[PDB]
């Protein structure tokens, strides 16, 4: 088949859904067992069963699919927060690059969905991976979604104007990157910098 | 590639606890386990076999100081397809930081050295566990390997663990022979 | 610029 540019921001999009899902699940945000094993990407993940969430994310991933095949969505943010102070704990950032020209083609373009599965799985691994260093969040939170556009009067009015929520005193690490060709996202999560080792 | 870690101070039960976090770790990301192995910890078989190898690496730590450890997968031993490296020389045989400080100082290093990148999926492999031990010190399930010789191909990474101690002896582990463990763990 | 859509509210 190969990469049209409305393959790729499925592609991103469900992307965005399975990640959250794995931040979420694996940073404590909501108890381990409202989320269920499925096989995604030749792997075993961690998805949502709570109703309202799936219902949340599922409108946050239209809409997120909408954007990317306009090039309209240029970041996306996990932002993990104190229940009670609000003070921002983990804040993990997607990148995304865009290519404008994919409009223009007049062919799918030549990368197997193996080749980009492989990319995807990657990532994850490396997801799962933050578990073995990221400082313990001692406290209850929750989180948020923030994105960054450049067109700010198409927004759809359920999206509210914010901050970008950062950090004080961070650490930062980056991830591995994937690309469809028509899209790249690239990964980081920061924390704070704990108060001991 | 070649991975340091320099604790920031002084680090025993500790080095266990590198050790058998770093065999989970890899289980996991080179595709041996499909879920981390705690996430498992609630087919059933395999993690029998696994618990195994980690319960007589505390038994083996529990005898003697362990300089180096060998996690070696597929093919053989002496000829694997792939292996990993932790090397404990340099630890002290006074110590303020937690064994779990130490042990996300580790993990953040291999992580921040892009381990485990390889993009194509393995195969389920067989898993051999060596570490080396003082010759007397009694260990009676690893077996001794007296003519082992490290591979010189497969290798994937090492850790080497320091913190910031200055002279030791070039004659230091002299007594020192590789063991290696009698059963193989099997990816599944 | 940045702008946010909240999750559910959790009892």
């Amino acid at each position: 088949q190969g990469i049209t540019a409305r393959g790729s921001a499925e592609i991103v999009a469900e992307f965005f859904s399975f990640g959250i899902n794995s931040i979420l699940y694996q940073r404590g945000i909501y108890p381990s067992e409202t989320f269920t094993r499925v096989q995604k990407y030749g792997l075993t993940l961690l998805v949502t069963t709570d109703l309202e969430l799936i219902k949340y994310l599922n409108n946050v991933v239209e809409q997120l699919k909408d954007w990317l095949y306009k090039c309209s969505v240029q970041k996306l943010v996990v932002v993990i927060s104190n229940i009670e102070s609000g003070e921002v704990l983990e804040r993990w950032q997607f990148d995304i690059e865009c290519d404008k020209t994919a409009k223009d083609d007049s062919a799918p373009r030549e990368k197997s969905q193996k080749a980009i599965q492989d990319e995807i799985r990657s990532v994850i691994r490396q997801i799962t991976a933050t578990v073995t260093f990221l400082p313990l969040l001692e406290v209850s939170c929750s989180f948020d979604l923030l994105i960054y556009t450049d067109k700010d009067l198409v927004v759809p009015e359920k999206w509210e104007e914010s901050g970008p929520q950062f950090i004080t005193n961070s650490e930062e690490v980056r991830l591995r990157s994937f690309t469809t060709t028509i899209h790249k996202v690239n990964s980081m999560v920061a924390y704070k910098i704990p108060v001991n080792d | 590639c070649m991975v340091p870690v320099v604790f920031p101070g002084p680090v025993q039960e500790g080095c266990c606890q590198f050790t058998c976090e770093l065999l989970k770790h890899i289980m996991y990301q080179r595709q041996q386990l499909p879920l981390p192995y705690e996430q498992l910890k609630h087919c059933q078989q395999a993690l029998a076999e696994l618990e195994s190898v980690l319960s007589h690496l505390e038994d083996f730590f529990a005898r003697t100081l362990v300089p180096r450890v060998l996690i070696l997968l597929g093919g053989n031993a002496l000829s694997p397809k792939e292996f990993y490296e932790l090397d404990l020389s340099l630890l002290a045989p006074d110590q303020s930081l937690s064994t779990a400080a130490c042990l996300r100082r580790l993990f953040r290093a291999i992580f921040m050295a892009d381990a485990f990148s390889e993009l194509q999926a393995p195969p389920l492999m067989g898993t051999v566990v060596m570490a080396q031990g003082h010759r007397n010190c009694g260990e009676d399930w690893f077996r001794p390997k007296l003519n082992y010789r490290v591979p010189s191909r497969g290798h994937k990474l090492t850790v080497t663990l320091s913190c910031g101690r200055p002279s030791i002896r070039t004659t230091a582990w002299e007594d020192y022979i590789w063991f290696q463990a009698p059963v193989t763990f099997k990816g599944f | 610029s940045w702008y946010s859509y909240p999750p559910p509210q959790r009892a």
